């Protein structure tokens, strides 16, 4: 159901680093958020929880 | 539904203002100050640098209830000294520590390289 | 140079270590607030949906770029649409932006980076999808199929983080104060040892440690305070301290000014 | 320029009126949705 703009939490953005996040998994094999620059659990949960629907969803016709 | 607009904690509404005075009967060279859209942001900072002026004999202040955005200042001070200047001092006082502390911060940025 | 002072630590673009000292807390924390909520910012506040195939609903897409990023340095030198002598808005108080998604390429994503700015700038910083990401298109909006559409129209408007969460440039901000419980403002909790089973802070380095042989100091006050001003963007993690110094500074002056309007009376 | 109806699958404009049957130009799946407003919808960013 899409990446959340912003930790509810705290407030700093985090819109973007959906796609780096997911990225830094797939393929360099890896703490992520840490780099992502996403310290404080407040914004972390933010991520690390999201279950990203939308694709599902995406996956209907018209 | 029945939750305001959100732009009425800081809005003064038809014929408000700000401040209004009232005097106190309940010991002399007293008064409370009504402060509409506001709160400790405010308050608690006006409260404090008066008790500063050791000329000030008495100040608290407070938030009669959360939903509405006021507050009120009761302040006394000594004999023959109006405390609506002991606010205006105290108040003057706290504009200055501010305009020092945002000039200390600009010039200590510049010396600043990342 | 004179009263309160500041002793910056390791500063970037996106934060603000400092030592604020020589101020009484209860105003270290006045500006603590004020930052978090009071400094005027830009964020799109109507939105004007055309047309929309996304699985997402309207109000949803609303409320996403009513969060996302916008410009904001000169933002003080625009007018709240409440003061400004136009029915509903204009250049002079409001930015717009235009956004269309066609879906062609066989997921095609919406970024804040494509967005337009239709209405006049009048040549000043401001309405601009603030972009920190890696790539060049910060804030995924939303993702769309095959052939679905997507045509808005966003007016962003003044405000402040009372009005809403949406303009606030703080988010998040550190606070603490005599790391060592000198001043005994909190009683430890603790199964038997309070100071092994209650974590250091990395700011008991600045000051000094307790000293056994002492007797408790009671005439001492909460001075000197380590903080940090983390920013979204908008402003400058500089300003974001500034102009909050200052607000917080003209509203101390009203209350000496509408003082004033009810003397001559 | 104009629409009336759609198809829950071949989302193909239609357009109708009584008695004109209740199809679509193929499809014989007989649903049709009423396609969006001209008049623009206003929202606020909160
Ligand atoms: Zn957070
Ligand atoms: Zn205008
Ligand atoms: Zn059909």
């Amino acid at each position: 159901m899409i990446i959340p703009v912003r930790c509810f939490s705290c407030g700093k953005v985090v819109g973007d680093k959906w796609d780096a996040y997911l990225r830094l998994l797939e393929e360099g094999k890896q703490d992520a958020l840490d780099e992502l620059k996403l310290k404080r659990y407040c914004c972390r949960r933010m991520v690390l929880t999201h279950v990203d629907l939308i694709e599902k969803f995406l996956r209907y016709n018209p | 539904m029945n939750a305001p607009d959100r732009f009425e904690l800081f809005i003064l509404p038809d014929d408000v203002p700000k401040l209004k005075i009232t005097p106190d009967s309940r010991v002399p060279n007293c008064i409370i100050i009504k402060f509409e859209r506001e709160d400790h942001t405010l308050a608690n900072l006006l409260r404090e640098e008066l008790a500063l002026y050791p000329d000030v004999t008495f100040v608290a202040y407070k938030v009669e209830h959360p939903l509405f955005a006021n507050f009120v200042m009761r302040l006394q001070t000594e004999e023959g000294t109006r405390p609506k200047q002991a606010l205006e001092r105290a108040c003057a006082s706290i504009i200055n520590k501010l305009k020092t502390l945002d000039h200390k911060f600009n010039e200590e940025w510049n010396i600043k390289n990342f | 140079s004179k009263e309160p002072k500041v002793n910056i630590i390791n500063a970037q673009d996106d934060e603000v270590e400092l030592m604020l000292s020589d101020v009484n807390l209860s105003l270290a924390n006045s500006l603590r607030r004020t930052m978090l909520a009071e400094v005027p910012t830009l964020a799109i506040d109507l939105v004007e949906i055309k047309m929309n195939t996304s699985v997402l609903a309207d109000e949803f897409i609303s409320h996403r770029l009513g969060l996302i990023p916008l410009v904001s340095e000169d933002v003080e030198e625009m007018k709240y649409s409440r003061d400004c002598t136009c029915e509903d808005y204009c250049d002079e108080c409001s930015v717009v932006l235009e956004l269309s998604a066609r879906h062609e390429g066989e997921t095609t994503d919406v970024y804040s980076s494509s967005l337009i700015k239709v209405s006049g700038p009048g040549n000043l910083n401001v309405g601009e999808p603030v972009r920190r990401d890696d790539y060049d298109q910060g804030i995924l909006l939303c993702k769309l199929r095959n052939h679905q559409e997507l045509n808005i129209r966003c007016i962003a408007k003044k405000g402040i983080a009372k009005e809403h969460a949406k303009w606030s440039p703080c988010s998040a901000i550190a606070f603490e104060y005599d790391p060592h419980n000198k001043l005994k403002h909190t009683d430890f909790w603790f199964e038997v040892d309070a100071k092994k089973e209650w974590p250091d802070s990395k700011y008991a380095t600045w000051e000094e440690p307790p000293k056994p042989g002492e007797v408790f100091d009671y005439k001492a006050k909460p001075n000197r305070f380590y903080m940090t001003v983390e920013t979204t963007g908008s402003l400058k993690a500089n300003q974001v301290f500034s102009r909050g110094i200052k607000t917080l500074q003209e509203k101390l002056a009203n209350v000496l000014f509408e003082l004033e309007n009810s003397r001559p009376a | 320029y104009g629409v009336k109806y759609t198809c829950g699958a071949c989302a193909h404009n239609f357009s109708l009126n009584k008695s004109d049957p209740v199809r679509c130009k193929e499809c014989g799946h007989r649903v049709i949705y009423k396609a969006r407003t001209k008049r623009m919808s206003k929202f606020l960013t909160t």
